[PDB]
């Protein structure tokens, strides 16, 4: 726990469920469009 | 509480006394009546028997050991549902329950 | 949970809390652990960034 | 699967006797085998259904000659635990082949009354170790059962014999008893008669009564021990798995007991087994270990000061305890027997497998090696001279329980694969 | 330069928790 | 992290008595021992929690002659010092192989005080001088306390029976002890009884009570000096960081009590120190320095002006100030308790090193050269000449005497390294 790569760490956290959502929302995008 | 999260820990010494010829059988050879049975009577006789809604329960199948994380009976498939009512599917649904099916599988 | 001050309320008792400080390239425990001291709520207009920064630049010395 | 008991010893039927008249007014149990009671409940585990829903007590008395057995019978339970084996010396050859003389029932009926079972886990035997019927008469039992089931549970709750300090057969027929039970059975729950006496002075005075107050205690402990079983939780209502948890070994299977309140007849989980894990709350009299030790929670079953209170164990030490490897120890949150009071309600119970129980093996074995080598005290009597005919039988007993005093401390040291 | 501390040991946790349980919700969605 | 106390001999067990009631009369604990009155302050170190809410205090008390202990045990102040903790003689040498024959059974005690605490913090003897069953036992526990536990103080309170002239082995009795008092104790806080009779006797003019009078002096004083463990402070958590700058060095810890309001039974910011340094409090009844100074305040006193103070001092030079060097006062300041029969709460209070207390060794010295030259007055009972055949020991305690005179004067050179 060396909180000077929190700066990564959280950066992953934050990177990650954003690339989700934007990726979900990717898909439902194309459910949206292709129904 | 009682089945998926096993608060009844004295029903499923009933369930690996009576299954055993479940737990065991190659692939295809699934049979829901027996698994219903089994179900009704592992209930029966233990003190599993004693709650209401043991009737809106019932077996179900899945199809995933696990594998969803990115017969073969039992094992890799086993799986139950307190049955939904339109009602009751503002709160209590199965589109939800699937993710509480996942620790039931695991516990 | 031992001491005498256990009769102090709960809410003050739980706005105490633990952390390490600010770094140095030589460091101590002596010289590293601090309350945190959370001060969300209204009282964030009672305590103030520069007071707090004041208090907890001076709680090391 | 259910579970079955036997009684043996006049001891050790008053005792398992005892024991089930508690087990019975804890449950809800009507006197005559009714589960009728509003005083929620899996009495199947140790009760057998009939079909007068009679759940009957799964009870196989044995006594040697009936002196004790009819002064048994006779109370308000006696409908209660019927499955139809109530036939009937004081000395461990007589205990033995007295019962082998008409093991066509007081042996058969381990087969006889499996009709009392959908299907057996196993059984529980209550045996007074030097107890001049039920010595000899329990180990002739427990290497039979051996080959009756070997696929299926043998325990034994065993009272040994210690009394300050005499009987002159005692150290013999106590000794004579270790080596089936250490060899025959799957595990050995020994209880120090010295011990509980040593609670009820600590409790108040009574150390002159060395018995009928014991048998309070080993009445509500054997229900106790088998509480963890007959009301759910989410772990550990099974015996198969509850005793699998603290037995690493084939041989060292002897658990010792423990309780937090000295009364068995509000302070935290960090606190209750700190008092558990200390000299006067467990049931004994160097370097030594807990091979494994389970203890229950009641009353302040927080879910998670648990992971928590451990630490709090560690850090101002109490327990210590470390063999060739991993001693296992549980917090097994549990659960009140419904008919009961709420009578000290915040309590721990202990059962843990420790390596001291060697110092009483060593008692034992020096108590028979004195009257041994004095050759005096063979008694002469019949079925000691015509099944041990030289009394080197005595002596075969000895060379097991001598190698395994030294056993234990090799369980102790880090390297028990060079075995003692 | 500064950080709580228990800032960190929280905001791991609010992300982490409904990240993989949108992935186990998007499990069933994708038919 | 409890400092421990050892009451002993009847004179150190009648000025224990008298403090715990002298103590319980003011902090915040019922007469039983229960947080009761009335419906917030450090309890920890010096009393602690029982399961039956007995804030258990650190209170062991032990003599030989049991002219009245049993009073002691079965007193309604037991109920306040619950471990059971007082043990059952006027020579030096009875009390001390009374000690020798019983000394491991009373360390056996510290453990009854441990689980009446968290943990260890060294001890305070109240410790009988002048009165065998303490002036002789306390010398033998403490030549088994400060080996076995040498990480904190051995602290023995010395109440000196000096009278003018009670028993007529007194100087016998303190010598045999001063050989402890200066290198077998490590704090020697002294009480001549001379000067606490006639203070006492001036509180009011009852002059009856020998000791009594005596006690009445010494549980307040007692009582003030405990308030660093009674009280919470950023300094001033504990009894060994009072003491810390009042022994000037080592061997030299005769530390003599001084108190302003004797006559407690609203002095100013200067008069906490100023009537502190003068003869109602120096306890002494030709050059005789203060060697160190400093004080305890208590009650609603100006915790800003205490600047002032010593600042008046240094005019008038009260403090005899021409020592080795200065070791000058911290100002320590504490809180009066509510409840209290209150009177001159306005108070300071020190137990400093002051080289006047050399008079009192000087005149227990001629008592002692007086008596010894003439083989008087030793109590002539036929069991010594067998634990000191040549006075080996008693000549030792003479030189450490004389030293004792050597370097407390000693205590005003250049380098105090110079010897005698």
């Amino acid at each position: 726990r060396n909180m000077k790569d929190f700066e990564n760490q959280i950066t992953e956290l934050k990177k990650e469920n954003f690339n989700l959502k934007l990726r979900i929302y990717f898909l439902e995008e194309r459910m949206q469009q292709e129904f | 509480k009682r089945y998926f999260l096993m608060d009844q820990g004295d029903f499923f010494v009933h369930f690996m006394d009576l299954a055993e010829e479940e737990l065991r059988k190659p692939v295809e050879d699934i049979t829901p009546p027996r698994l219903e049975a089994l179900l009704e009577l592992a209930l029966r006789m233990s003190t599993a028997n004693t709650d209401p809604f043991k009737d809106d329960l019932k077996i179900d199948l899945m199809p995933h050991d696990l594998i969803t994380q990115l017969a073969l009976s039992g094992l890799e498939a086993f799986s139950f549902d307190y049955i939904v009512k339109w009602p009751l599917s503002l709160i209590i649904n199965r589109k939800a329950l699937t993710r509480y099916q996942m620790l039931f599988r695991h516990m | 949970r031992a001491t005498n001050a256990q009769f102090d309320s709960p809410e003050i008792l739980r706005r105490l809390d633990v952390r390490l400080l600010e770094v140095s390239p030589g460091d101590t425990g002596w010289d590293v652990f601090s309350l945190d001291y959370h001060v969300d709520g209204p009282i964030a207009t009672v305590f103030t960034r520069e007071c707090m920064s004041h208090y907890l630049r001076v709680f090391n010395f | 699967r259910e579970i079955i008991t036997l009684q043996l010893g006049q001891c050790g039927n008053q005792i398992g006797f005892e024991f089930w008249k508690q087990l019975c007014a804890e449950h809800g149990i009507s006197p005559e085998g009714i589960v009728e009671e509003f005083a929620t409940d899996r009495k199947d585990v140790f009760f057998y259904q009939a079909d007068d829903e009679h759940y009957i007590p799964r009870a196989v008395l044995l006594d040697l000659e009936p002196r004790v057995i009819h002064s048994i019978l006779n109370s308000p339970y006696a409908k209660l635990y019927n499955p139809e084996n109530i036939y009937l010396g004081n000395n461990w050859a007589s205990g033995f082949s007295q019962g082998e003389k008409i093991h066509e029932d007081i042996f058969d009926i381990i087969d006889r009354e499996a009709d009392g079972s959908d299907s057996l886990e196993g059984f529980v035997l209550c045996h007074s170790i030097a107890g001049g019927t039920g010595s000899g008469l329990g180990s002739y039992l427990l290497e039979r059962l051996n080959d009756r089931y070997p696929k299926k549970l043998v325990q034994t709750y065993s009272v040994f014999p210690n009394q300050d300090e005499d009987v002159v057969v005692q150290p013999y027929n106590s000794l004579l008893t270790l080596k089936r039970l250490t060899q025959n059975a799957d595990c050995v729950v020994v209880l120090d008669n010295t011990a509980l006496n040593r609670i009820a002075t600590d409790r108040l005075h009574i150390q002159n009564p060395s018995f009928s107050q014991i048998n309070q205690l080993v009445s509500t402990i054997m229900s106790a021990s088998t509480t963890t079983l007959r009301y759910p939780g989410y772990m550990n209502n099974d015996l198969i798995g509850l005793i699998a948890s603290l037995i690493p070994t084939p041989r060292l299977h002897f658990l010792m007991t423990g309780y937090t309140p000295l009364t068995t007849d509000k302070t935290t989980v960090l606190d209750v087994m700190r008092r558990l894990l200390q000299p006067k709350n467990v049931m004994v009299s160097t370097n030594h270990c807990y091979i494994a030790i389970l203890n229950i929670i009641q009353g302040e079953v927080d879910p998670t000061q648990v992971h928590k209170s451990l630490q709090r164990i560690r850090e101002r030490k109490l327990a210590n305890f470390i063999p060739w490897g991993p001693a296992s120890i549980q917090v097994a949150l549990s659960r009140k027997s419904p008919y009961l009071p709420s009578a000290h309600r915040v309590s721990g119970l202990m059962m843990a497998n420790h390596t001291s129980i060697s110092s009483l093996f060593e008692r034992t074995c020096r108590q028979y090696d004195k009257l041994r080598k004095r050759e005096a005290f063979l008694e002469q009597f019949r079925k000691e001279d015509m099944f041990k005919d030289n009394f080197d039988e005595m002596d075969t007993s000895r060379e097991i329980v001598q190698q395994l005093i030294d056993e234990y401390h090799a369980a102790t040291r880090p390297d028990y694969i060079s075995w003692g």
